[PDB]
């Protein structure tokens, strides 16, 4: 019947009452379920992780106080509990981790499959410089055009077209697609650069499995460089 | 939902009825209705938009942008008040904050009152009804810096509420003498120690303490005596309650060192009769105070 | 270091808190050492015997 | 004997996963192989008595619980566990349970063990203090003090004698020092103060925090912040208070902002490493809170209330010390709770 006042939290008098008590619940969690084995897929880098942020952490972590080596400390727990394997997981560890989860999910995507056009060509646009290039890639046997001209005609310089061949080159398929370009804007080097950018964002959807490829030689990065007025 | 006449004439005004009549034979009952993304028409809230607002509203008769009033047919003649108060209670004072109607009403006793209870948990209707503080030493310190002197308020105060409980604070402010007074009476509460008192008017015996360059030189005194002794202790007995005392001071007379003494002297220096007579296991009897005993 | 008088007199302490007012509540803990005195001597004790031999 | 209810149960599952697989199948067949040649069935097909009966049972039955139905509201365990066929080998998954079952019944035949000593049990099972002899505390190593070069001389009377080059401290006492605090302990919890562990060391945090727990109190394992008592509102104010009854269960009335900004101080500091911790020792004096603290032969015993001479610096002497407060605090706060039931 007698009625007091107490403090909340068993960590009330520690330097950040509100970190120690969601870091106590996590490793209590750790400690039920120590036994439990982690992901082997943790090997294939499964791409899911999202935590809240640090500044979103500081609302319920205790503001100012919060320290980034805690911030830290939460990360290291609240992942090794995502870790444990999907099968063998329960609904407390699934409960604790979801209020830690971005709120972003609230929402949905913007990205919808990228899929060949009713007569079978895969249209991409490229940008360099001040050039811009929309080209259409179908399969075929190595026929290509810029704004309706011959390639030896449109670009006089061979490296211009070697880097117009240069994606192609990449997967070996220089010889199995048509490309019909058109660009405008900059120089021949923009367009030529452009038109590059472009063959290589519409050949993924002919095999996804090759983007890999086309991003580490480079082809798929925008490149950013563009006349800077000296400041 | 296109609504019937009769029902949109017992909630809308017949003035906006023909309005509303003419929406629903041109906006078709099957009209897919889409929510811009761009610019925001409507308001945050819902609204029918029939009733003006005195306040979200435009004044009716005031000049402005898009009044439809022709210029000779404005009705604010007078310019002396604010056309339009603020809505509802009429005032935007923020959550926890009180409006200041009242400044200069406060006592710096039951301020210290209010920040102690709240900081040490004393009772603040002891502190601003049973202490008596009475500054001692209120002087200007300064400190030599590379932008020139640094003046400083010290004050030295003793409380006390004449009944065994005394207490010795020191404050110090750069800004006025009233903050290092506030200061010190905070600190002096904190301090508050029991003296033991002999018949609640004197000391147990005699005290000879050193403290510092001081040397205290007090003698217990008979009933009526009075307090016959440095003006400094005179203050810290009076908070104190002892009223008999004789006593002089040798060597160091600094007002702060004697204060701070004389409080250390009436604590570590003093024993009970009560605690004599546990100590050695005996009985110690005060003569005079049997004589007039039954 | 000095032999540190104030740790052990926390009841006596607060008993004067109390009685003059200066404290309204009894604090939880008063009851409890008021049953179990500290000790409070701190006195080097003297040995006649080794216990080993 | 009722095997067969589970094997009803696998019986669907497994004929669950078949329907599952071949609607795939379909999902990638172009509707242009299917739905013509569908559609040409039923134009070249007259609907039945009984056919039409399911024509709007099922309309009905799928314009109820798949279009008019609220999609939302306003073998437990492991339950996501994918079984491998009847003849495929064992997935990892299922040898982890497994072994599991092996390890509650199989693992643990042949022997048990007696008489050895588990450093678990020390915070879990931790003795009632009648029942501490000095065996026990010189098992856990309370008897073992600091090197005599780092006496500290005011412990004198404390000491047993000096052997290997450290001072051995009387058990005979720490026994008696040991019950004296475990009763004041016993008392705050069963008066509903509020009763603080503070120890600092590496690894003592388990330990605090179970005697936390077990007593209703607070613990700081990681740092004391110099002011925590006497700069409480600079400090502790903003953190949350809670009103509660005599049963220890939040009232849930909501605290005016009067009661949220008043210090709360705790009724009894205990201290497992007091010679880093002079500052709470100090503010707990300055605050008039009654402490303990260990106590060893390098420590100072007049800075706390109720000292307790021992080892501070094993793991297991400290654990073990504490563990004997905890649950002294522990059957306080339960002879508190059994009062108010009768
Ligand atoms: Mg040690």
């Amino acid at each position: 019947l007698p009625r007091r006042i107490v403090p909340k939290l068993a960590t009330f008098y520690s330097a950040n009452p509100n970190h120690e008590d969601r870091i106590n619940r996590l490793e209590r969690l750790l400690r039920k379920y120590i036994k439990l084995p982690s992901q082997n897929n943790n090997e294939a880098q499964q791409t899911k992780a999202p935590w809240i942020s640090f500044d979103e952490y500081a609302l319920i972590g205790g503001g100012t106080k919060l320290k980034p080596t805690q911030y830290t400390q939460l990360l290291y727990m609240l992942n090794k509990l995502h870790n444990i394997d999907p099968q063998l997981t329960n609904d407390e560890i699934t409960s604790e981790l979801s209020q830690y989860y971005k709120k972003s999910s609230m929402l949905s995507n913007n990205i919808k499959i990228k899929t060949l056009d009713e007569f079978g060509r895969s249209i991409a646009v490229g940008k360099r410089k001040s050039s811009t290039a929309k080209v259409f890639v179908v399969r075929g046997t190595g026929e290509i055009l810029v704004n309706g001209r011959q390639l030896n005609d449109y670009f006089l310089k061979m490296k211009d077209r070697e880097s117009i061949m240069y994606p192609l080159q990449v997967i070996e398929s220089v010889g199995k697609y048509n490309i019909f370009a058109t660009t405008s804007g900059g120089g021949p080097t923009g367009q030529a650069e452009s038109i590059m950018h472009a063959i290589a964002k519409a050949l993924v959807v002919f095999n996804p499995l090759l983007k890999s490829r086309l991003h580490k030689a480079g082809v798929l990065t925008r490149d950013y460089r563009h006349v800077e007025r000296k400041k | 939902q296109h609504y019937d006449e009769s029902l949109l004439s017992r909630y809308y005004p017949e003035s906006l009825l023909k309005s509303i009549k003419l929406a629903q034979q041109t906006i078709p009952e099957d009209t897919k209705f889409r929510v811009s993304r761009n610019v925001e028409f409507a308001p945050p809230y819902l609204d029918d938009f029939t009733k003006i607002h005195p306040f979200w509203d435009y004044k009716p008769g005031m000049p402005h942008l898009h009044a439809q009033e022709e210029n000779n047919n404005f009705s604010i003649f007078r310019w002396d008040q604010v056309q339009q108060p603020l809505p509802g209670e009429g005032n935007i004072l923020p959550p926890g904050v009180s409006l200041p109607n009242d400044g200069g009403r406060k006592s710096k006793s039951a301020d210290v009152a209010a920040g102690l209870h709240k900081q040490t948990g004393v009772d603040p209707d002891y502190i601003t009804r049973k202490l008596t503080m009475k500054p001692l030493v209120m002087k200007r310190v300064s400190n030599q810096t590379g932008k020139g002197k640094i003046a400083s308020f010290y004050a030295l105060v003793v409380v006390g509420d004449k009944n065994g409980m005394v207490g010795l604070g020191e404050g110090k402010s750069r800004e006025e003498m009233s903050k290092a007074i506030f200061k010190a009476h905070w600190d002096a509460v904190r301090n508050l120690k029991e003296i033991p008192r002999y018949e609640n008017r004197t000391i147990y015996g005699d005290i000879d303490f050193r403290y510092h360059g001081v040397k205290l030189h007090l003698r217990s005194a008979k009933p009526g005596f009075g307090l016959r002794v440095n003006h400094v202790i005179f203050e810290i007995c009076e908070c104190a309650g002892i009223k008999d005392l004789s006593g002089k001071v040798y060597k160091s007379r600094n007002d702060m060192n004697i204060a701070k003494g004389t409080i250390e002297a009436f604590t570590k220096a003093q024993k009970t009769l009560d605690e004599v007579a546990l100590g050695r296991g005996k009985k110690l009897v005060d003569v005079r105070k049997v004589y007039y005993s039954s | 270091m000095k032999i540190q008088t104030n740790a052990v007199n926390v009841l006596q302490r607060t008993s004067a808190y109390l009685k003059s007012g200066l404290l309204k509540e009894t604090p939880a803990w008063y009851n409890v050492v008021a049953s179990i005195p500290p000790s409070t001597k701190f006195t080097r004790e003297p040995r006649f015997k080794n216990p080993s031999n | 004997p009722n095997n067969n209810d589970e094997v009803m149960l696998l019986q669907q599952k497994l004929l669950y996963d078949e329907i599952r697989s071949e609607l795939k199948s379909l999902s990638q067949v172009p509707e242009d192989e299917i739905l013509p040649e569908l559609k040409k069935s039923l134009e070249q097909d007259k609907l039945s008595d009984k056919e039409q009966q399911l024509e709007a049972e099922l309309s009905d039955f799928f314009r109820n619980y798949a279009l008019l139905n609220k999609l939302f509201d306003s073998t437990k365990p492991y339950p996501n566990l994918i079984p491998s066929a009847n003849d495929k080998p064992y997935s990892s998954q299922e040898l982890f349970l497994r072994q599991l079952n092996h390890s509650m019944r199989t693992a643990k035949l042949g022997a048990t063990i007696s008489k050895v000593y588990y450093p678990h049990k020390d915070i879990f099972y931790p003795p009632l203090p009648e029942n501490i002899t000095v065996e026990s505390l010189m098992s856990a190593g309370v008897h073992l003090g600091q090197s005599t070069s780092l006496w500290r001389s005011s412990t004198q009377s404390y000491i047993y004698g000096e052997y290997k080059g450290i001072h051995i401290i009387d058990l005979n006492q720490t026994l008696s020092y040991l019950k004296r605090a475990a009763k004041v302990v016993e008392g705050v919890s069963e008066s509903g103060g509020i009763i603080l562990f503070l120890g600092t060391r590496q690894g003592q945090k388990r330990g605090l925090e179970e005697a936390a727990k077990k007593t209703h109190g607070y613990y700081v394992s990681t740092r004391w912040i110099p002011g925590t008592l006497t700069n409480s509102t600079e400090i502790s104010g903003i953190w949350e208070k809670q009103e509660i009854d005599s049963n220890d269960n939040p009232t849930e009335r909501a605290l005016s902002p009067n009661e949220t900004s008043k210090q709360v101080k705790p009724d009894l500091l205990v201290v497992l490493n007091p010679t880093e911790n002079r500052n709470a020792l100090l503010e707990a004096i300055k605050s008039r809170v009654p402490t303990i603290a260990i106590i060893d032969t390098d420590s100072e015993p007049s800075l706390v209330t109720y000292p307790i001479p021992g080892n501070d610096d094993s793991l297991r002497s400290v654990n073990f010390l504490l563990g004997v407060l905890a649950r002294a605090g522990q059957r306080g706060l339960q002879n508190r709770l059994a009062r108010n039931n009768e």
